[PDB]
């Protein structure tokens, strides 16, 4: 079953590979509402993905990461199959649900690869609790080992830079960058921190009206005229959520228009992130690897409305709104792992080890 | 028998088989009938024929950087061989034969990896003809028409040919004179290049015209691939000089007639050029998709330390 | 032990400072008590005791066998355990650092290019321990050297390199600009390297190799096994305390180009791997 489809307007020329999506509700014409097959559970999550009620790209590995635990206690194991490849198998178009929903992942899958290796290695003799007690189990200890029990530890060496005079600078919403940023004002070291947030989604004030409650001082700049702020800075710590092969950055859409608008000021620029949130690919450009979003968004109601709903009706006149961008490994220095801060050129290096 | 010698002779007076694994379906083979039935000692008498034969095949014109990459690689399957034997012959010529099944298909799998690059509507642009790029690039015809800007450089020039097997299966080439890729190359994006032999250090060996070339993108802002598979990674960082070339005749270059003025005139004829590492930007390989500054390590998964 | 190491190295023409320091841990590491592990903790303090006097490269040999001793605590025993077996081991240790500089020449000479202007800023041992084998078997070459302002140490490289009988002319320190329009493969050595790949040594360098990257010739670097730190610094005026008083300055791994060890030759890139895959 599981039509997808609804696509909706014209993507701008250049690339077509990915599919722009509106807000049809996916089965709002489709789905049933007994069980429906498809999803016990993931048609709840998978439903409240496309409003935008989740969106953070990290605990969406805690959410898929939860809905996969409850599913996998509640599987079955039937009287003809060894349960490994059937519900190895059983996964596979669920999450091929979820993926039609949203572009599926930024590293979230390491999880679901990680999730089809556990399921693989299951033992071919046991009780279906013992392993599925087992499965779900293990499933805990992951996420609190590389979720849980790291970010706390990669903060221990973010204090060592972070010290007393200096002018910090996150960009947006971010996950760790509030944590290890936030568990440096209690141990004292007075700063400054300035924000800097961008004009769809803004998503900065999710950091300003976080940190206000802290009692660090701020201040707020749209990433439109973030030429200010530059010559007196004296770091940006701009974390993010992909680091791919190639010493690639996959931040949101904003970042590194600020970090190659930064070293032409002499501010250094030092990123943030995890341990399984570095995947194995590469890219060399933005148009391979992003995901339109929903080109409707941009509306501002600043008097007359000038036409925005009515360039539909006006011909040729395709709106983008990008989702994610690319910082090449010239333009970055440090980045601050949970295994020491390694330098940019090494984020091979790290793959190796622990595989 | 001595037919390797038949061989040390056919690449001695040239007439390349194109590079198409032909070289190394060669040196296995030669290596496998050495490795067959020869004399035998424990201790690496095998291994000592192999660096005997070895230097004896590397006594052929110092280009064919295959050869000897084969060579040392046969070597390296001795030596962990010997290391896990701590009948040997079984393991030896079993490995190697495995080696060379995995040789049978890298112009495939170094392809399919080509929908995750190239867009619609993307300028692309080559230089030089070379097998690897165009069954590369013949994958991405199930994607949109983007355009091919193919350099006719490096004579004698072999490239336009592939500017006949691509147009009348593909997207819209256009052929441009080597003297013409400073006007161009402002307005394009994602250049790939193939590779006559790669470096430790990271550095390309190619066609006469890589660099000129490599540098424009340098100064753009574009990214290179070199798309290249593996047994072609070169030990020896670039140490010997002029010998890392091939001078031709200059008849190719200039003709035989118009007397006397060949008298007192040099003339040149240089077949390859240097690439240093600073400037690719990424390596399309056989099984990763690896950066420029890891590719070091990458030599060291292997070879072993008799790198001469 | 003071009297001891200052003993070790008044006698030595040659040997590291480090090295030094690393056989009067050695020595003051064989006679002393407690064969237990809260001893070492001693020495640790022997450790700081050692690193009285700067010079970076004493610390990096203090963690160094530091490390070295202290991995020890695996294969475990009680009261003779094999730290004993690395003073053999050890002495075998400080015998494969005694040997390195000879591997770091026979490696390094190639890169000359008869009819080369090699180009040095500092006094360096093993420069002149691999140039020496570089006339020593191989073309000619000039030499241009600047002498180091609170030192006038690049005197001491002239009347050296004149016994080893080459061409040698040495301009002061202001004028490398004027030098480098005349010269290629500038060739330094290094008292530390941090673990981007970036090095310290005297406070010239970067005044230099700034000037290397903008008229294109190379910048080679080389160094034994011991200069290697788990530190990590992101801008000047943040290095440590190890400083018209400055000593010491810092080169950013975007221009060293190929350096040499005693691993073997290395890209300046992959020394991340080399201590990451020691140091855990």
């Amino acid at each position: 079953q599981v039509p997808t489809r609804k696509d909706y307007g014209s993507k701008v020329s250049l690339f077509s590979h990915l599919p722009q999506y509106s807000r049809q509700n996916s089965l709002t014409q489709f789905m049933s509402i007994p069980s429906s097959v498809i999803h016990p559970a993931m048609v709840r999550l998978g439903l409240q993905y496309s409003q935008g009620l989740v969106s953070g790209s990290n605990a969406r590995c805690i959410a898929l990461l939860r809905a996969l635990q409850q599913v996998i206690q509640d599987y079955t194991t039937p009287p003809n199959e060894e349960l490994s490849r059937d519900l190895v198998n059983k996964l596979k178009p669920y999450m091929s649900f979820l993926t039609q929903c949203r572009p599926l992942s930024a590293s979230m899958h390491n999880a679901i690869k990680f999730l089809n290796k556990e399921i693989t290695s299951v033992g071919s003799s046991k009780r279906e609790e013992e392993a599925k007690s087992e499965l779900r189990a293990a499933i805990d200890r992951y996420v609190q080992e590389k979720i849980v029990l790291a970010a706390q530890a990669i903060s221990r060496f973010a204090y060592q830079k972070i010290s007393n005079g200096d002018v910090i600078l996150v960009y947006g919403c971010s996950s760790l960058v509030s944590r290890i940023l936030q568990e440096a004002w209690t141990e004292g070291r007075r700063f400054r921190v300035v924000v800097v947030d961008s004009r769809p989604w803004l998503e900065g004030r999710h950091t300003l009206r976080s940190l206000v409650h802290a009692g660090v001082p701020a201040s707020y700049l749209l990433i439109p005229a973030a030429s200010y702020v530059l010559p007196e800075v004296s770091k940006v710590l701009l974390g993010a959520h992909a680091l791919l092969a190639n010493g690639s950055v996959m931040s949101r859409v904003g970042t590194a228009q600020l970090a190659l608008v930064a070293r032409a000021h002499n501010v250094p620029v030092l990123v943030c992130c995890e341990t399984y949130k570095f995947c194995e690919r590469v890219q060399t450009d933005a148009f391979v690897s992003n995901e339109l979003d929903d080109p409707d968004d941009l509306q501002c109601k600043r008097g007359e409305h000038v036409a925005l709903a009515n360039w539909q009706n006006h011909a040729s006149l395709r709106l983008l709104n990008l989702v994610y961008d690319v910082t090449p490994p010239e333009l970055v220095d440090l980045v601050i792992t949970e295994l020491g801060m390694i330098p940019c050129s090494s984020v091979p290096v790290v793959l190796r080890v622990k595989s | 028998s001595e037919r390797i010698e038949s061989f040390v002779e056919t690449l001695k007076r040239g007439g390349g088989p194109r590079s198409s694994e032909e070289m190394a379906r060669e040196t296995l083979g030669l290596l496998r009938q050495i490795i067959t039935d020869h004399r035998w000692s424990n201790a690496g008498e095998l291994m000592e024929l192999i660096r005997r034969e070895g230097r004896r095949m590397t006594a052929a014109q110092p280009s064919e950087t295959t050869v000897g990459n084969m060579v040392r690689r046969v070597l390296k399957i001795i030596r962990e061989e010997y290391g896990r034997l701590h009948q040997l012959q079984s393991n030896i010529i079993e490995a190697i034969n495995e080696l060379l099944v995995e040789l049978e298909g890298t112009m495939e799998n170094i392809a399919a990896q080509a929908l995750e690059h190239i867009h619609s509507n993307e300028v692309i642009m080559t230089i030089g003809f070379s097998r690897t790029v165009e069954a590369f690039l013949k994958e991405a015809a199930r994607k949109r028409k983007f355009h091919v800007i193919v350099a006719e450089c490096a004579p004698f020039c072999q490239g336009h040919e592939m500017a006949v097997n691509l147009s009348k299966a593909g997207i819209e080439t256009t052929v441009m004179t080597d003297a013409a890729i400073f006007a161009v190359m402002s307005r394009v994006n994602k250049v790939i290049i193939g590779t006559k032999t790669i470096l430790a250090n990271g550095a390309l060996r190619a066609v006469t015209g890589t660099h000129t070339l490599a540098l424009a993108a340098k100064h753009h802002s574009t990214p290179l691939i070199v798309c290249a598979p593996m047994f072609k990674l070169s030990p020896q960082f670039p140490n010997e000089e002029d010998s890392f070339h091939k001078f031709v005749a200059p008849e190719e270059v200039l003709p035989f007639t118009e007397g006397d003025i060949l008298e007192k005139v040099s003339v040149h004829c240089p077949v390859f050029d240097y690439v240093p590492p600073e400037l690719i930007t990424l390596f399309i390989s056989n099984i990763g998709g690896n950066a420029p500054s890891y590719i070091y390590r990458l030599m060291s998964e292997l070879y072993h330390p008799d790198d001469h | 032990l003071i009297e001891y190491f200052k003993s070790q190295m008044k006698e030595d023409p040659d040997m590291a400072s480090a090295v030094a320091a690393i056989r009067t841990l050695l020595e003051f590491l064989k006679r002393d008590k407690g064969e237990t592990i809260q001893g070492l903790r001693a020495n640790l303090t022997s450790a700081i005791e050692t690193l009285c006097g700067s010079s970076v490269a004493v610390s990096s040999g203090g963690e160094l066998f530091l490390r070295f001793i202290s991995l020890a605590s695996l294969e475990y025993s009680d009261y003779s355990k094999c730290k004993k077996i690395m003073i053999e081991r050890g002495e075998l240790f400080l015998r494969r650092i005694s040997l390195s500089r000879n591997k770091i020449a026979d490696l390094c000479h190639t890169f000359i290019k008869d009819g080369a202007t090699i180009l040095t800023h500092a006094y360096s041992r093993v420069v002149l321990r691999v140039l020496e084998a570089a006339v020593a078997a191989k073309k000619r070459f000039s030499v241009y050297v600047t002498e180091s302002q609170p030192d006038l140490s690049g005197k001491k490289m002239a009347k050296a390199l004149c016994h080893l009988n080459v061409p040698v002319t040495v301009v002061l320190d202001a004028a490398v600009g004027y030098i480098m329009e005349k010269a290629d493969l500038v060739i330094v050595g290094a008292e530390g390297v941090v673990e981007n790949g970036g090095i310290i040594n005297k406070i010239g360098t970067n005044q230099m190799a700034v000037c290397a990257k903008a008229q294109n010739k190379p910048f080679y670097v080389v160094a034994e096994s011991f200069k290697f730190v788990r530190l990590f610094p992101l801008n000047q005026q943040d290095v440590p305390d190890k400083f018209e008083h400055p000593w010491v300055d810092y080169t950013a791994p975007s221009l060293i180009t190929l350096l040499f060890t005693d691993l073997g030759v290395l890209t300046p890139s992959a020394v991340s791997d080399e201590l990451i895959k020691l140091y855990l």
